[PDB]
RNA sequence: CCUUCUCAAACAUUCUGUUUGGUAGUGAGUGAUACUGAGUUAACUUGAAAUUGCUUAAA
């Protein structure tokens, strides 16, 4: 059976989520445009937040940067308006407990701004980005004798000249390398690696890991931020942290 | 006696045309879900009518929601008579504003500028009011 | 049901552990001011008839499953000749719940948070037109 | 049973009071009741040296937790902290699955297996709670003789990480450990340079252990090459040589 | 622009009318003030104008008020994290000389929970006469504060500034409080042909300052609102007419 | 059974001013007085009132 208040708070919550969505779509669209005749202010902010929880509010640079995006569930009662959707599904992050890698410009702050209410961004340290190319590294690849092929993990390092030779990629270190100092034929070696498929931070329903859960949720209300304002700072906190939990 | 029509009233917002026939559905089929809009800018008026292939879940679906409490709101449910179904309510949108053709020109509208002032002129006075110009 | 306890949950009295936080306040401001006024729920038998013969309950909750029921049974007839409002719940357990109890033979409100007196305002309505006009015929047959 | 009651009761600052006021099993009696000797106790470090390398490896699933795959590579990595300070590798053999390594623990032969780096299939068609319940074990006995050895080599249990180091390149170089042949002498005043390809933790840790420094190219991508002696690279056809330097491969060093 | 004999003129025949052989109602001025273009456009604007005028009507609505049970009372909207910081005593000593009174210092916390009950919230919001809110909590303010209060010209709040450089003042917010109160006059900007502005009541203040207020407002709405028409009126009176322009109809057809 | 656009830019430093931009609202109803059937214009009643203009938030 499905419940009157279930239907009524899901349709309230998709409502606003569809006007927060809009407003930042209009005062994109203007900033693009570079209009600042009417608008509530004109430049891009990124909130650091890290360890209670002190802030820091800076302008972006410009420069790309190598962000690591992390698929959270969003609110209850919130269906995904389809501007969110297909964004998140170009970042191939549609289910929850995974994570990519992607580059930071002035085209892709909109589309943070668009996806923030599901998504953890952080900038990973070298150690994270290693950890999770030698724990968690997958890749669709094909074989000569096989119709289909299918996902395999990160073993095998001649696989990697084989298939991205022309780039000069000649192995695992040296795709680290290119995420990590965000080179050139970066985004062809994230097109060769899957998502990261991380595992998830409390699992069981035995009474401990539901205190575990209750702590963990305690903890998600203090640190993400859930805000309509289209002038809203692109939050980004310790992914390394949360790496080293989710890893 | 009674019909297979439903009245609901003191509805939350967000339960509009397509909440409603989708919570009502899992009682029974549907033949007409509608609900009172404003006209100037699109808004539910919290109440609607419901039609029902069999009045009997018509009946039921009253008892169930006679005096249901909904997120702050006690909702009414009442089965209507014979006859007396719904006539109208159709879903309005939000109107937007659409600019008309100004037929008379410049010339035009500066002689009617005059003559409202004139109108005034010729006003005043039977109004009760004496002042320069 | 769901919505009288979801009401009564944000009055859910004080527990042991933070009497002991509030009297170590009481400590440092005693060398009215030290503490709020509080707000939660009323639960003792004798504490609630008194209540409701002085009216100063607003609602009363009357678990279903008391033995033995001559504790209880005169509760609605008390609770009509006074005006007070009342429903019967299912479960001395979920109202024991309610107040640090394994089981409570009533719960009580008297007084609200001004952001809950509608809220108490539209239960009472909830339950007068669930409660009294539904079971009013019927409460009196055998 | 009592945490149960307190979630469903809805007492949650209860329950978290039950949580803080408790404490698990300790298993050290144990461990001096199986091991009196510690010369035994090293004789079996061999298996607890195994299974703590081969879980330190694992991702995180829905049984093995990132807690307990952390620790275990923080007992790995002050193992290897020790081995290299001290220098007492002696042998060392390159193998498909992995690298064995054997070293000259207080007179006893001690030999384990470090898997390379990558990402292992987990089958999960074997008990897991079986080898968590050993690596609990192993891992109590070795906190035991970790603590021994530091103590009778004069360092500081457990040594102080350095958090910069641990954020440049997690491994073996982030504990750093304060005090209070012709293995052990030898490459002394050698500066290796790492190039990307060669295994880095495996290069490093023979290299403490055999004398001299190392500098890794790896670890440079975060943000020299004039001290450089030797540098090891992989590749077909390299670059254009400094001619100044030297080249030589990892079976070179092994 | 528009010279004094008129005004005062207008003055005289406004108090003939006003004396004939409720009251309050009936004995306020408004000043309509017609535009070519309307005054915002096809966007809605609810932000409060605050015009720079010589002479405060506040004052008088005060004096009025506790002569009458109207009640004058000043509500002061602000940040969650700032109503802490801020506390009646230090208003009271910080205003008490320049006859500014702040009754209660509510939060959007207030508005979300103590009043988030239509009766509750219309009592309170129609009781006060004047409201004072942080600019920062002026854009959340219209789905806390609802549409009845932005309805009427009185009730919509004023953005007031309370922060200096980068964290809150109260040295800053005395000072706008003041500088609003003793300073500013209130209108809003429809989207329509036409707006009135609200000088005040007759019996609360004299012609004198009357004639200085309406050639002011007249003159600051014409210099940047390109106002061609500008109408004298009181409550239940024929429309006074004052300023006549010939200029702005022309551009009508061309934007047509 | 959700929970609400909680500040930006420049100019000046005068423990602070100026300008500019940012605010689309529960429904129903009474009502006066005008401005150009669409856009505007004082006050008024009310229970949150009302009869048809993604999936380990699972089981």
């Amino acid at each position: 059976f499905v419940r009157a208040e279930s239907i009524v708070a899901k349709t309230l919550a998709t409502s606003r989520e569809k006007e927060r969505i809009k407003r930042v779509s209009i005062l994109e669209d203007k900033k693009a445009k570079n209009e600042t005749q009417h608008i509530a202010s004109g430049k891009d902010f990124i909130l650091k937040i890290t360890e209670g929880l002190i802030r820091e509010k800076t302008t972006y640079d410009g420069k790309p940067a190598l962000l690591f995006i992390v698929r959270v569930r969003g609110p209850l009662a919130v269906n995904i308006p389809n501007k969110a959707f297909k964004i998140l599904s170009l970042l191939r992050l549609v289910e929850t407990n995974t994570g990519v890698f992607v580059k930071l410009t002035k085209n892709v702050y909109p589309l943070l701004k668009v996806i923030a209410p599901y998504v953890v961004i952080g900038k990973p340290s070298l150690s994270s980005i290693r950890s999770l190319i030698q724990k968690r590294g997958r890749i669709i690849y094909k074989g000569e004798n096989e119709a289909e092929p299918h996902e395999i993990v990160l073993n095998d390092n001649n696989i990697v000249e084989e298939q991205l030779g022309d780039h000069g990629i000649i192995c695992v270190e040296d795709i680290i390398h290119e995420i990590a100092t965000m080179g050139e034929s970066f985004s062809v070696c994230n097109f060769f690696l899957q998502p990261f498929k991380l595992n998830r931070e409390v699992s069981g329903f035995g009474s401990l890991n539901r205190l575990r859960k209750i702590k963990q949720r305690e903890a998600e209300s203090r640190t993400r931020q859930f805000s309509n304002a289209a002038t809203a700072p692109v939050i980004e906190v310790d992914i390394d942290s949360l790496l080293a939990k989710l890893n | 006696e009674y019909s297979g029509i439903i009245y609901v009233s003191r509805l939350p917002h967000g339960f509009h045309e397509k909440e409603l026939s989708k919570y009502f559905a899992q009682f029974g089929d549907l033949k007409e879900v509608r609900l009172a809009r404003n006209k100037k800018t699109g808004n539910s008026r919290h109440y609607g009518f419901l039609e029902f292939v069999n009045k009997e879940d018509a009946m039921i679906a009253q008892e169930s929601m006679n005096n249901y409490l909904l997120m702050g709101h006690l909702l009414q449910v009442r089965v209507l008579p014979k006859g007396a179904k719904i006539e109208k309510l159709y879903k309005y949108k939000k109107r937007v504003l659409v600019e008309k053709g100004i037929t008379k020109p410049v010339k035009q509208l500066k002689d009617n500028m005059k003559q409202k002032h004139e109108e005034r002129i010729k006003k005043l006075a039977k109004s009760g009011i004496e002042f320069k110009w | 049901a769901a919505e009288t306890f979801k009401l009564f949950n944000k009055y859910r009295p004080e527990t042991a552990a933070e009497k002991k936080e509030r009297l170590t306040k009481e400590a440092a401001a005693v060398a009215q001011d030290a503490s709020p006024k509080p707000y939660a729920v009323k639960y003792g038998l004798n504490h609630v008839v008194a209540l409701i013969e002085n009216k100063k309950a607003k609602l009363v909750l009357i678990a279903n499953d008391v033995d033995p029921i001559e504790l209880v049974v005169f509760l609605p007839a008390l609770c009509k000749k006074m005006g007070v409002p009342y429903a019967i719940v299912k479960g001395k357990a979920r109202l024991g719940t309610l107040v640090n109890q394994k089981t409570s033979a009533v719960a009580a409100l008297t007084e609200v948070r001004a952001e809950d007196e509608a809220a108490l305002a539209k239960l009472v309505s909830t339950i007068d037109a669930n409660f009294a006009d539904k079971y009013d015929e019927v409460k009196k047959h055998w | 049973r009592k945490l149960t009651r307190a979630l469903g009761r809805g007492e949650v600052s209860s329950a978290k009071r039950l949580e803080e006021n408790r404490d698990s099993y300790t298993l050290d009696h144990i461990i001096k009741e199986r091991y009196p000797s510690f010369p035994d106790a090293i004789r079996d470090i061999d298996d607890a040296l195994n299974m703590l390398f081969l879980f330190s490896n694992l991702p995180s699933t829905n049984q093995v937790s990132s807690k307990i795959i952390n620790d275990a590579q923080k007992i790995c990595n002050q193992w290897l902290a020790y081995v290299a300070k001290e220098r007492l590798v002696r042998k060392v053999f390159v193998s498909i699955k992995g690298v064995y390594y054997q070293a000259n623990i207080k007179g006893e032969e001690v030999r384990w297996l470090v898997p390379f780096k990558f990402p292992e299939n987990i089958p999960s068609d074997v008990d897991f709670r079986i080898m968590l319940t050993f690596l609990e074990f192993y891992s109590t006995l070795l906190h035991f003789v970790l603590y021994k050895l530091y103590t009778d080599s004069g360092l500081i249990y457990p040594p102080k990480l350095d958090l910069k180091k641990d954020k440049i390149i997690s491994g073996l170089s982030s504990y750093i450990l304060e005090s209070r042949s012709p293995v052990a002498s030898l490459f002394s005043a050698f500066v290796f340079y790492v190039s990307r390809e060669v295994p880095i933790d495996i290069l490093e840790f023979l290299i403490l252990s055999c004398g001299g420094n190392v500098i890794s190219e790896a670890a440079m991508d975060q943000i020299d090459m004039s001290k450089v002696t030797h540098q090891i690279v992989d590749r077909p056809v390299l670059k254009n040589k400094v001619a100044g330097r030297t080249y030589i491969q990892p079976q070179w060093i092994f | 622009a528009i010279p004094r004999e008129r005004v005062i003129k207008a003055v005289n025949e406004l108090i003939k009318f006003t004396s004939k052989p409720e009251e309050e109602l009936k004995k306020d001025l408004q000043l309509i003030v017609v535009n070519n273009k309307s005054f915002t456009g096809t966007s809605k604007s609810f932000k409060l104008k605050l015009l720079n005028v010589k002479h405060s009507f506040y004052k008088p609505w005060k004096e009025a008020s506790a002569t009458a049970v109207k009640d004058f009372k000043v509500l002061l909207i602000l940040k969650d994290s700032d109503i802490k910081k801020v506390s009646e005593d230090d208003l009271f000593d910080q205003l008490d000389s320049e006859g500014i009174k702040v009754d209660e210092i509510i939060c959007g916390k207030d508005l979300k929970t103590v009043y988030k009950a239509y009766e509750a919230r219309n009592a309170f919001i129609s009781q006060f006469s004047l409201i004072l809110a942080d600019d920062s909590i002026v854009t959340s303010l219209p789905k806390l504060m609802g549409g009845k209060a932005y309805n009427k010209v009185e009730t919509t709040p004023i953005s007031i500034r309370t922060h200096a450089n980068k964290e809150f003042s109260l040295t800053t917010l005395t000072n706008n409080i003041k500088k609003v109160y003793m300073n500013q006059l209130p209108v809003k900007l429809p989207r329509g042909t036409t707006l009135n502005v609200h000088l005040g009541n007759l019996e609360w203040l004299r012609p004198e300052e009357f004639v200085d207020n309406v050639e002011l407002i007249s003159e600051q709405l014409i210099k940047a609102y390109q106002i061609r028409s500008i109408f004298i009126k009181t409550n239940r009176s024929p429309v006074l007419p004052l300023y006549y322009n010939q200029d702005v109809l022309d551009e009508l057809e061309a934007k047509k």
